[PDB]
């Protein structure tokens, strides 16, 4: 960028830092200053503490770029032109219940979730000391360029994403201040890049004297990308070797990689940085821009350039869908309409594209024939540029993936020119090991899972990957030390429930709609992004299972079946209480001998997770879709209840008893009348074959069972079988 | 001469407990130990039509190949005509096809007032040293069961020789099932099956069945 | 009239519950007169009727219908908790009124579920 | 273009690139394939070739057939105008992916389909794939995927009515499709039957106004950049290996991307019999392309 524009980007995210300085240090004096002051020990900048000083606006004059900060800091927020932590951002979302609050604190990616409690409203400046010396800190010796930007960034998400912007507003009080400085960068830059495209210099008049025309004035594009065909390229593995295993991890993490570098190389061949960028998702992301025609053109082309480096490496199976919309400030708390509508021309534009997919010409290259080929890529089926691997056959690409799976246990990733699998026009993926970076130029290196910043000065990524064994021991693993228990693995695919309404309309029923802003939803998809990229590997520790797909869009993990079941219970559970009630999962969970495919237990697994959404949608389906239960009913009552006592009993009894089991299933099966005397008939055999000790348990247990099997309603026989079902599975050698 | 398709009918009838064996996840789960295959809407043991093939196939090899093959691409011609042949450019579909065959006599069954149409089979294991048992339970459709079956016989570029012995070839088959069992546990006593009311017609072309249907009836 | 597809199990329980049960034991809560060992060789007949009702023909078994009510009435006499439940239970008229197979395995259906909701409502 | 030919299945299998997949319908790529290999032992495929390069020749992907006719779910419709309630965000996303989810209307059902009215599926099969061995190896366990079929629901085809065609579907009933044939899939029970007039009125195969194809078809070069232009479609891949007795080996029949039934277009296309063999091959190998068409409004 311009140095004129890399401190206008510094300036918008360092503003309102005297907050946290203050915060600690509890001086009478006013954040502008103490944020100013302190930026002045440190570094000589005068435009950047300029930006911090008279952020306020405080008319010393000048038509300085503080101008733009300030009219970026009032969009940024709902809010438009004593003391309380943070808050819950569930406390607005849908109905009104009690009001939660965050204790501040700093990320670590080993750590259980930051719950909010009713109990943490009190601010107290305690919490804030070991946050703003790491700031200071990292800040002390920091050059303030280009390459450092996306240090700072992960800086602010990793110190303040619990600091609420605003220690005294009711309206923002849960727009943590990371996402406030973020967002006021993004539309600061925005700003900016509109009026250098249409020539306009006098700040001062624009976003000060006229302040309210300029709202009204279409400046930004809301843009969007999508990348199609992503799961059926990870799971769609035809090898049940161990070493196909290896390419299912991989390919994951290829594509998270991919979508990654679309968003950089895009906000890059514009002028913008990270902090334009809202989310990035399941192959999807969102970006705030400058609506020029410069920016637009870009956009087309870039978007042209990709599909053609995607068409010539993976022919259909990937494809990238484009979408942009523009707006004005009409993210400032028709409300109902403006707000919903911007992410709605963007959402069309990539639906007609995704429907009409590809011109004259690249449809007549892909039919133009001329091979004859005998053989294809066992993983894929692709024709194209086959190698021999390990006396295999497999595409460029596959081979490709098998070298990656080697990469993957490293922290860093380079973005090569030609070194390793491609990932975009005149672009390849490597992970390296850290002493090796030296050794090698790159255009851009990642970090994964690191929130330290470090020696190369990388990009921050945050992928949910967790792994024990190798999913080709999982089946055996389900074996107890005691030769305990049914040989399969299991898979879970898990979704969060009506996602997409909670983004684009969960604040609209608290207050009326007031509460619906972009910042809000901004926060909504951070809050989220840390559920489920961050604390969901702690959910998965000390379990025997790996999660190869993870986010609020889905979730997929595989491993030996309790612990899957265990792992799908305890990410549930912490989910509610994350969102405080107000949002659900549904889960399917697949359960499958040694060997079967990867494709089929992904796609079985999918129907068995579909069924669950097949409720109202809060339900959970394990191994059928005949055994779906809402999850609630399924966690107290099946897992946790009946199965207990139902393992109570039967540890007890010997060979001849646990055979009663079969009976009670076949008699579940098939209720009728008549089988009504037959249960209670081999009930009461049992209770004669049981022991003494348990004879006065297990009558009440007894007649408990024919009370389900008697209910007119059907819903305890069905946790009946299920449980039975759990049980059997759990003692079989 | 003429292109023609014989059907082979039949009614298998279960003479012992049979058990093929589940594999399908809705017919794999785990309320029993050793499930066997069965139709999904109907929740019906089925005969599939692969066991049938593949079990008349290696029952025929032992009569049929002059030299005992490693792999089925190794078979005689005489089989690969019939079952077919992957890696051969003049059989690579054979002349027959099977059917899955299903449950007929559910009906008179739930008539004579049968419950399940499969039974749990008890069995153990004696130790040799310890005398010790070690139980297993194993599912079986009942039998008596009762299952619709057919098979497709295509005249193409047989000489009227050439379909007499595919003839004799599929009659040694059928006996040679009778003779033995239908996949299952064997051995102890499983898979014994009954080909009744053997009948050749033929649905396509004009082939006479006159002189087949005697030689059916008879073997 | 007295057997029906839906009323069968309905009746069995009903009677099991009218039947005499011995008041006379302070210790015992509703107790039976009745006791497993009485019926077994009655309805052990019962079954072997049953398991025939499939593989023979109706008239062909009439022989064992036949000796079937001798064994109740000479058990009901033998036995005064099986005159009772056999009184409670209408059971002779229920074979009186046998004259199919769907009714006979009704009726052998039926001493099934008396005795199943005899065990269950405490048993020998 | 004249009647309906009514294959009811029990077992079938309907690969969608793996023994493990299966599909409720195949296309018409697939019957064609088999009446061509089933004209080629009866003697006569010279003669049916004759029949198919002729315009009068129809044939179209196959359909879910429900004491009644359904057909593919317009791609492209509703359009917005029509879509559009006042009701909250979470039930317009929900009736949107169930509109997404939603794959054949019965014929009854399309007009109202694309004047907005909301349609589910309903259940026509259930595949699941079985394990199977061959008893010499660890080294072969497989699995094959089935399409059971369920509630009445056969397949259909329509397709132009001939002395020849009809010999060859009645074969056909005996050889199967698609499938693991020998082993087990794919027979059927023929039913040729008279096309409902609530249909027929709306097939044309030349028409200057909105349709949607009813085949799984590739315009000629000349008419491609038009439908690609005006149209909505979702372009599928025809792969595969060319079954034939011409040599031992197998090649691979060439990739071809067609559109999908129904994607929808502004106007007619005329489509192709495609010719896919592996270069330098003894014989053609023939993808059956050509468009019957459904109109709108
Ligand atoms: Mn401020
Ligand atoms: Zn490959």
């Amino acid at each position: 960028m311009k140095k004129e524009k890399i401190d206008l980007f510094y300036g918008a995210l360092l503003h309102d830092i005297g907050k946290v300085i203050q915060r600690a240090t509890g001086e009478r004096k006013k954040h502008a200053l103490v944020g100013a002051d302190w930026f002045d020990e440190i570094a000589d900048n005068q435009v950047i503490s300029d930006q911090i000083r008279y952020h306020m606006a405080d008319k010393l004059g000048n038509d300085h770029l503080a101008y733009i900060t300030y009219i970026a800091d009032n969009i940024a927020s709902g809010v438009d032109r004593t003391y309380t932590n943070q808050a819950d951002i569930f406390n607005v979302f849908g109905a009104q219940t009690d009001k939660r609050y965050f204790k501040p604190t700093v990320l670590n990616l080993k750590s259980k979730p930051n719950f909010a409690s009713a109990t943490y409203e009190p601010f107290s400046k305690g919490d804030y000391a070991a946050i703003a010396t790491r700031i200071k800190n990292e800040l002390a010796e920091f050059e303030f360029n280009q390459v450092q930007i996306d240090s700072l960034l992960n800086l602010f998400e990793a110190t303040l994403s619990f600091v609420p912007s605003s220690t005294n507003t009711k309206e923002i009080a849960d727009i943590s201040l990371a996402d406030h400085s973020r967002l006021t960068a993004a539309f600061a830059l925005a700003i900016y890049d509109y009026l250098e495209d249409k020539g306009r210099h006098n700040y001062k008049e624009d976003l000060f004297t006229k302040v309210s025309a300029f709202y009204e004035e279409e400046a930004f594009l809301l843009a969007s990308f999508d990348l199609s065909g992503i799961q059926d390229f990870i799971y769609n593995i035809n090898i049940a070797t161990n070493g196909a295993a290896k390419q299912l991890k991989a390919r994951s993490l290829y594509l998270d990689f991919m979508s990654e570098y679309i968003a950089d190389s895009l906000l890059d061949k514009l002028g913008l940085n990270r902090a334009n960028m809202l989310y990035v998702g399941g192959g999807h992301a969102y970006f705030v821009l400058a609506n020029t025609e410069k920016t637009v053109e870009t956009l087309v082309q870039f978007e042209k350039d990709f599909n053609q480096f995607l068409l010539a490496n993976f022919q259909t199976r990937l494809y990238v869908a484009f979408g942009w919309g523009s707006f004005a400030a009409k993210d400032i708390m028709n409300s109902p309409e403006s707000y919903r509508q911007v992410y709605q021309k963007a959402s069309r534009m990539i639906s007609k594209k995704k429907i009409s997919r590809y011109d004259y010409q690249t449809l007549m290259l892909l039919n133009r024939g001329g091979k004859s080929s005998e053989r294809e890529c066992e993983i894929c089926h692709s024709v194209e540029n086959l190698v021999s691997y390990h006396d295999q056959k497999v595409c460029d690409i596959c081979r490709g993936l098998y070298q990656f799976s080697k990469e993957i246990a490293h922290d860093h990733f380079i973005i090569t020119e030609n070194e390793g699998l491609p990932i975009g026009p005149n672009a390849c993926l490597k992970g390296v090991a850290f002493e090796k970076l030296s050794q090698e130029a790159f255009s851009r290196v990642y970090v994964k899972n690191d929130y330290k910043a470090g020696t190369v000065k990388a990009t921050h990524v945050f992928v949910g990957d967790y792994q024990c064994d190798e999913i080709y021991n999982y089946a055996a693993l389900s074996k107890n030390e005691n030769g305990l228990g049914i040989k399969r693995l299991a898979v879970v695919r898990l979704d969060v429930d009506d996602l997409g309404a909670a983004f684009m309309a969960g604040f609209s029923q608290q207050g009326n709609g007031q509460y619906s802003t972009l910042s809000r939803s901004a926060t909504f998809s951070r809050s989220m992004s840390l559920f489920f990229k961050v604390y969901i590997n702690q959910f998965a520790s000390d379990k025997k299972l790996s999660i190869i797909y993870a986010g609020g869009d889905d979730v997929f993990a595989i491993g030996s079946w309790q612990d899957i079941i265990a792992f799908t219970v305890e990410l549930r559970e912490n989910f509610i209480k994350w969102t405080n009630g107000k949002l659900t999962l549904s889960a399917g969970i697949g359960l499958f001998a040694d060997k079967t495919p990867i494709s089929l237990m992904a796609h079985q697994t999918g129907e068995l997770e579909e069924a669950a959404k097949g409720n109202e949608k809060d339900s959970i389906s394990l191994f059928s879709s005949d055994y779906t239960f809402k999850f609630d009913r399924f966690i107290t009552n099946v897992y946790d209840d009946k199965l207990e006592q139902i393992r109570y009993f039967f540890n007890h009894q010997d060979e001849r008893g646990k055979n009663f089991i079969y009976k009670l299933i076949e008699l579940l099966r098939n209720h009728d009348r008549m089988n009504m005397a037959r249960l209670a008939y081999y009930l009461t055999r049992l209770e004669e074959l049981t022991r003494e000790t348990d004879r006065d348990k297990f009558k009440t247990f007894k007649n408990l069972f024919y009370s389900w099997y008697t209910n007119k309603n059907d819903k305890d026989r069905k946790e009946a079988e299920l449980a039975l079902l759990l049980y059997i599975y759990e003692i079989r050698k | 001469m003429t292109f023609a398709k014989i059907k082979f009918s039949a009614q298998i009838r279960l003479e012992t407990g049979l058990h093929i064996g589940g594999s399908d996840a809705f017919a794999a789960i785990g309320a029993i130990d050793s499930p066997v295959i069965k139709d999904p809407i109907t929740n019906l043991p089925i005969i599939p039509g692969s066991s049938l093939k593949g079990k008349m196939r290696t029952l025929l090899a032992k009569v049929y190949n002059e030299k005992v093959a490693e792999k089925p691409s190794d078979d005689s011609d005489i089989l690969s005509r019939l079952f077919g042949n992957s890696k051969d450019k003049r059989f690579k579909m054979g002349r027959l096809i099977f059917r899955d065959a299903f449950l007929s006599n559910a009906d008179e069954l739930d008539s004579l007032g049968v419950r399940s149409y499969t039974e749990v089979k008890f069995e153990n294991t004696i130790d040799r040293i310890t005398a010790e048992a070690n139980p297993r339970q194993i599912e079986r459709a009942i039998r008596n069961s009762t299952f619709d079956f057919e098979l497709i016989y295509e005249i193409t570029d047989e000489n009227e020789n050439q379909v007499e012995e595919d003839f004799k070839v599929i009659r040694d088959g059928l006996k040679l099932l009778e003779l033995d069992y239908l996949g299952g546990s064997g051995s102890r006593g499983y898979g014994k099956v009954a080909f009744e009311n053997l009948k050749a017609t033929t649905v396509f072309g004009n082939y006479d069945v006159k002189t087949l249907n005697e030689l059916l009836t008879a073997e | 009239t007295i057997l029906t597809d839906e009323n069968y199990v309905d009746i069995a329980e009903k009677a099991i519950l009218k039947l005499e049960r011995n008041t006379r034991n302070r210790k015992n809560p509703d107790a039976f007169f009745l006791t497993t060992s009485k019926l077994r060789n009655l309805l052990s007949l019962t079954s072997t009727l049953f398991d025939e009702s499939k593989v023979k023909e109706y008239d062909a078994l009439l022989d064992r219908i036949a000796y079937l009510r001798v064994q109740f009435v000479y058990q009901a006499g033998r036995e005064i908790a099986v005159k009772d439940l056999i009184e409670k239970a209408q059971i002779l008229e229920a074979l009186k009124e046998i004259k199919d197979r769907e009714t006979l395995q009704r009726f052998c259906r039926y001493m099934e579920a008396l005795v199943a909701y005899f065990k269950f409502y405490g048993g020998k | 273009t004249y009647k309906l030919y009514i294959m009811t299945f029990q077992n079938a299998h309907f690969g969608s690139g793996t023994l493990d997949s299966s599909k409720l319908t195949f296309s018409a790529d697939r019957i064609f394939s088999a009446l061509v290999l089933e004209a080629l032992k009866m003697g006569k495929l010279d003669a049916f070739l004759a029949e198919a390069n002729q315009d009068k020749f129809t044939l179209t992907d196959a359909f879910p057939f429900q004491f009644g006719p359904f057909l593919p779910k317009p791609i492209g419709y509703p359009k917005h105008d029509q879509i559009d309630q006042s009701v909250d965000v979470k039930e317009v996303r929900r009736q949107a992916k169930l509109s997404k989810k939603l794959q054949f209307l019965a014929l009854e059902n399309v007009d109202d389909y694309l004047n907005g009215e909301l349609f589910e599926n309903e259940e026509h099969a259930v595949i699941d794939t079985v394990t199977k061995n061959q008893p010499h190896k660890d080294d072969n366990l497989y699995q094959v995927a089935t399409t059971r079929f369920s509630n009445d629901t056969s397949l259909y085809v329509i397709a132009n009515e001939s002395d020849l065609l009809n010999e060859l579907m009645s074969s056909l009933q005996y050889s199967g499709l698609g499938g693991k044939r020998s082993s087990g899939f794919g027979r059927f029970e023929l039913d040729i039957q008279n096309i409902p007039l609530e249909l027929s009125d709306r097939l044309t195969k030349n028409h200057s106004d909105k349709v949607m194809s009813l085949t799984t078809a590739l315009p000629v070069d000349a008419d491609l950049e038009e439908a690609m232009e005006d149209g909505h479609y979702l372009l599928t891949k025809s792969s595969g290996f060319a079954f034939s007795h011409a040599t031992n080996e197998n090649y691979r029949k060439q990739d071809l991307y067609k559109f999908a039934s129904g994607s929808t277009f502004s106007k007619t296309f005329e489509g192709q019999i495609v010719d896919v063999r592996p270069l330098d091959f003894p014989h053609a190998v023939l993808n059956y392309a050509k468009p019957l068409f459904f109109k709108l409004e």
